[PDB]
């Protein structure tokens, strides 16, 4: 019989003794429903994921919530497996914590639905795809710049008023759209009141129907926090493998992550690892980011928020998160008080896929001359501040009158935008943003007032828009 | 400059403290005016006469190698 | 000597261009070498507390 | 180990609650000493990163008259 | 009730005693032994509880050094702990750690009045509710840095500045106006600078008010860590039962920390972060928090602090300045240039230089000494290089003005009459900030360089300048 | 008949349990030799040397080879002696492993030879002898700067990859021809590669037959790697001892016997001492550091490369070993990025024999020149690289103009280098590098290009490469 006795509780690490012979396997639920008898006691509802084996028929856990109130010799509840959290269409528009229990106020999920384990091991090299294709997002400083991948880690560098949360709200309706794919948004150690204002925007803007949320907030333990990555990953993996769709998984400030790894580290007693992180951070970090990936089935790519602590790049967190990446787009502030949505700063944006061997000549082309035309435009800044506009050149005069074209070009209208302007916004197929960076690179255009450019879809809608004007 | 002596004064005899009193304030001037004769422009007249002052100081308070002298 | 004068305005002008762009480099230099240095900062002095630590049992 | 978990589970405390929850609000205003001035160190980084904004308060504009010395 | 020395590791002693009869953390356990042969030596020690161990065992500190301690000696419960003789039989007396006097003056009879050195510190509804301020009679300090009467000034200076006959005339001046007694505690410091200090004492005279603890380098650290402790019961004597505002100096506080964290080592206490203890700020807390002005008294605590290695953001500076009210920065150059007391005036600050404390024209006098000496601090590379022709009037008149105010902010101390024959001077605050407001106002610019130059107050300035034929 | 179990067996560390009363004394040999009675088993051949006593018969001990196969309960033979390594005439021309068993093929070593023990204590204070005088090595940093004494210790400090194995070898083909006695070749955690290159330049060279060599290198558990320089080092001083000849003593890496200390402390069950070292970092090198001395009766020169790890000179391996050194050569990696070889920092290379009364006079003066026109060049890094040459106040261009000159007239060809670059590499005497120098400090090269002196012996072929340059 699998029901155990509580030896000790010390914050968040709960010691639980079984019998010989039915101790509960590492990375197991213990569940521990406990009415008071008397008024001497506490009710408690409190899971637990089991750690270690410390040897004498105890097993070291970890805590998912508050432990205040544990009495040595509170019986607790093996489950028989990890933590299982329910999978399928009764997960899309709901949020969840870390135990696929719904935050909201709608209701609760019955006990026939299915659960799937948090803890599976990756997806074998017999399973992987073999090509790198291009996961096509519509927006066209992302598939034109830096490209992304269908099994693919990108890093979101920015935060704070650059439209973080507007950009991947558009990447949650373009994909949902166009691809028939949907979302799911795990927000790991993130504030609050950051996940409730992200759930009314999602919620007023329709965007919420085709996701579905994970948050593991800060007032929880750290091994409530470590855990919700892995919880929303799962969701992601029943439409990776189940339904064979292409799926995004938002995993906002991946930081949060690494450190609450190294938080249940040191309350599991290890020798700190480089630095203050954790032995096994690399180890956790490739359990995490390995079932980031695209199969035969489906594909899972996920855009992740990174700190970067201390202005370090080679800071252990980081780095190896780094080592997972596959694009970078950086939102710069300067691009958003400008007037360019998104704003995605397109020179220090890069990506692996953006090569002749995976997306094409012409598309690597036009964007090194487009990444060469605002490169010398960024150059020629400090000439035009010290000298005026004119009397540079011809071929200067030239160059930023075709590069100012192209940086108020690469703005979109946005279906997110449309209930802020009332414009409908645009899908822009990565074929028609090549077309019109080229066709803005051979001079076609020039004639044309360059706020035409700024903040709209295609090259038709400028011709069009400039008509208009 | 950096060298601190606790004692120091009550240590010394008196011909000694007597002329190590300016002998300090002469090597602290030194000290303080190399700074601005590294390079650039060029100290006036008075800055150089105290600047090969404290040169000489400098040049005073070199010895050899297991040759001691005493205190005269 | 007026395009002298010019010219010499110009010359230091490009001058303390050059200086602060050596100024900035050395400034990226020294981050890198902060950088590295207090990361062995922290953990030689975690190192330090895990081994007094362990020291007890 | 959960010296972050001690300041999140009291900073998350501090919430505008909802109309049908009352309507009620807790705001919060934790205080970080910090010595000369390093915000790199670990307990200012942990209730950086939890709490919603921040005001430096510098003693560089504090010392040179600017009364309150706060570095916008 | 005797107990048996289990262990011996360095200046920790491990002592059995019998169940039930365990003594109390904090008392004090003696060993007086008899060395039986030749193969032994006499000891004698006072141990100072302080843990409890599990079965009957008491870990506990030696306040002299335990060479010669065998695995056997009975120990002696006191059921106290370190009582410290207080009252008026302490002054003009150097004492131990233990209450002993050093010196050969005698010995104190067993009927004295012996306080505990471990009490609590004074309640909430105990202590003042007004900020009083300590009129020292200092000029830098009652115009640039007030004392506040029952608070914590720190003294960063080193030597050749003076702080030695700034510390005896702050006592001089304190014992003076104010008839409260000072007491110095030496806290783990170079015990040829308390002898000097001590005949400095005995030269100026301020020695007949001042009781004296010494507990140097030379000692184990529990005789470190409860020095400052043993003084800070000598002084509550006076607070307590005199009802008077007493001076308590500690001669380098960092010391009392560095002597936990070398005792905590030895205990069996896990290090905190930058090797200290983890009962860092605790133990400080209840040092200093024990010095304050309750209603019918006052302890005021000027604090000498050797910060190591001039790191700020070491822990026990940290924990130290966080208690801190003033502080005094000495400065060798203005030493060297004549200004004694050699307090730096930009650099010492205070919580007390505030409107609501000093009122609003001391504290704009006070601010505009401090805005003109720091507009003459950001012009000492131009007048050293580039001279004093160059130097682009309306700053010609701020070097005139601020040689005149850093000169006046020099006295002739009382205790300095004995090498000058300046008799010295108390000047109060009104009459310091009417005298830095009319330097400030120009009505001094006519008066030469000097006869600012070790004055009290500002008629003296006028006399001594026609004392010159000016 | 008293022998002794495997208790414990961790890492490269074993635990063997005695008889009460017949255990080992520490550092004594202890052998297993097993059978591998049945398919579970593997044949074991293992020397084991004690290090601790642990109590209850119980003994720590470090194992010499790999530990894989031993089992719990395997028969430990005690011998009764440390690690014993034949000497005498028999070890010239021969290459030696850690147990002093011959290693090049040609043979094995009878029974009847001689065998001194490893372990022996330091000589004493009335036995060395204090003579100092100039070995001279034919290059111009080390002849200038940092002159090298013939019969003293002297390290060659160096990171990774900066030319501390080619000084070892120009230092070699400058002194091992020339000094007339044995040669004694260590060669502790390099590589192996290195010890093959080697031997075969010295049977190329006609050296052996006159030279000891021993090879620990980096393949070798840290147990091996322990001995092996007390192995070269009990050969050498055999001979300076027994014979009284002058020994050259060459070790490769001295730095791999404290890191091989170090993975093994740990497992003896030390707390860890300053970094990741043992405590007892400094006197496990002393009582290596402080046998390699000449005595009254023979001299031993001994050159040793020291490794630097990280580049970090203030490391504690790196630290300790400075004080045991008559001369030293601090190697850079910011010279060796300038071309600069010998990558030798002038200022932090050191001799105890750069003094007036055993160089001379001149030697002397134009020594500390080249010292100080190089602090001062040095001092004014910070202002040439913000503001440049140009603010520079006439005198200091002059420190400047020189001491290009005199950084690259340090570098020099080698012998040795001829593989790397083709240039046939030279051998400066002591004279014509003072004079050389002097004759820099004097002004005399002042109109040449400052590329014309990188990498050439004396001075008349800086003037004959400038001329080749077109100036
Ligand atoms: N005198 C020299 N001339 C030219 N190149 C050299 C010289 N000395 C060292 N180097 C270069 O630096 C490297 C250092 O190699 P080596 O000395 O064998 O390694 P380590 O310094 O780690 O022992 C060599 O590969 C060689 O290319
Ligand atoms: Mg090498």
């Amino acid at each position: 019989m699998t029901r155990g006795r509580v030896i000790q509780v010390m914050g968040p690490v709960v010691d639980v003794k079984f019998e010989n012979g039915h101790l509960p396997a590492i990375y197991n639920a213990l569940k521990i429903q406990h009415k008071a008898r008397n008024e001497n006691e506490v009710d408690i509802d409190l899971t637990l994921e089991v750690a270690l084996h410390l040897g004498d028929d105890t097993v070291r856990t970890i805590a998912m919530a508050s432990t205040d109130g544990l009495i040595r010799g509170m019986e607790v509840i093996d489950t028989g497996a990890p933590i299982s959290v329910p999978v399928g269409e009764v997960t899309l528009g709901r949020v969840f914590n870390v135990l696929g229990e719904p935050i909201d106020l709608e209701g609760d999920i019955p006990a026939d639905a299915r659960r799937d384990p948090i803890h599976r091991p990756a997806p074998k090299f017999e399973e992987l795809a073999t090509e790198v294709e291009i996961l096509e997002t519509g927006i066209k400083v992302v598939d034109l710049l830096a490209p992304y991948i269908k099994g693919g880690k990108i890093g979101l560098f920015g935060g704070a008023g650059v439209g973080k949360t507007v950009l991947i709200q558009e990447l949650i309706h373009n994909i949902a759209q166009e691809h028939g794919g949907i979302s799911v948004f795990a927000g790991v150690g993130e504030r609050t009141r950051e996940g409730n204002d992200l759930y009314h925007e999602m919620k007023d803007s329709g965007v919420i129907s085709k996701t579905a949320m994970v948050f593991g907030q800060m007032n929880e333990p750290p091994g409530a926090r470590m855990r919700v990555a892995l919880t929303g990953l799962t969701m992601a993996e029943y439409f990776r493998d189940e339904q064979g769709q292409d799926v995004l998984l938002f995993i906002d400030n991946i930081f949060r992550f690494t450190q609450a790894g190294s938080e249940v580290s040191a309350l599991l007693g290890r020798m700190p690892s480089a630095v203050g992180y954790q032995p096994t951070l690399a180890t956790e970090m490739g359990q995490l980011q390995e079932r980031i990936t695209s199969t035969a089935k489906g594909s899972i790519t996920s855009i992740q928020a990174i700190y970067v602590p201390a202005d370090d790049y080679t800071d252990p967190a980081p780095a190896t998160t780094f080592s997972h990446l596959d694009a970078t787009t950086n939102l710069e502030r300067k691009l958003a008080e400008m007037g360019i949505y998104p704003a995605v700063d397109p020179l220090a944006s890069t990506s692996r896929a953006l090569a002749p061997e995976i997306v094409g000549e012409e598309h690597y082309q036009v964007a090194r001359k487009v990444q060469q035309t605002l490169q010398r435009y960024k150059e020629l800044q400090d000439i035009i501040a010290i000298l005026g506009m004119d009397e540079l050149s011809d071929e200067d005069k030239l160059v930023v009158h075709r590069a100012r074209r192209i940086q108020f070009f690469l703005s979109q209208n946005f279906h997110v935008a449309e209930q802020f302007t009332g414009q409908p916004g645009s899908y822009v197929p990565v074929k028609e943003t090549v077309r019109g960076f080229k066709e803005i690179l051979e001079g076609k255009y020039d004639h044309l007032p360059e706020d035409a450019f700024r903040l709209v879809g295609r090259i038709e809608e400028v011709v069009e828009k400039a008509k208009a004007m | 400059g950096l060298s601190v002596s606790r004692v120091g004064g009550a240590a010394q005899i008196k011909a000694m403290k007597k002329v190590a009193g300016t002998l300090r304030l002469d090597l602290a001037a030194y000290r303080e005016l190399e700074a601005f004769a590294q390079f650039g422009s060029d100290l006036d007249k008075a800055t150089q006469a105290k600047l090969a002052r404290g040169a000489r100081t400098v040049e005073v308070l070199k010895q050899d190698l297991h040759q001691p002298i005493p205190v005269e | 000597l007026l395009d002298a004068k010019a010219s010499e305005h110009a010359a230091r002008m490009t001058a303390m261009k050059n200086a602060t762009d050596n100024a900035n480099e050395l400034i990226r230099t020294l981050t890198l070498s902060y950088n590295r240095a207090r990361q062995a900062a922290i953990t030689q002095e975690i190192t330090e507390i895990v081994a007094g630590a362990n020291a007890l049992q | 180990g959960d010296i972050f978990y001690l300041h999140s589970r009291l900073l998350e405390r501090a919430a505008k609650l909802s109309d049908a929850k009352g309507g009620g609000s807790l705001t919060a205003l934790p205080f970080v000493e910090t010595q000369a001035g390093d915000i790199s160190a670990y307990i200012p980084t942990n209730v950086i990163s939890i709490t919603d904004g921040q005001i430096f308060l510098q003693s560089d504009l504090f010392f040179s008259g600017v009364r309150p010395a706060i570095n916008a």
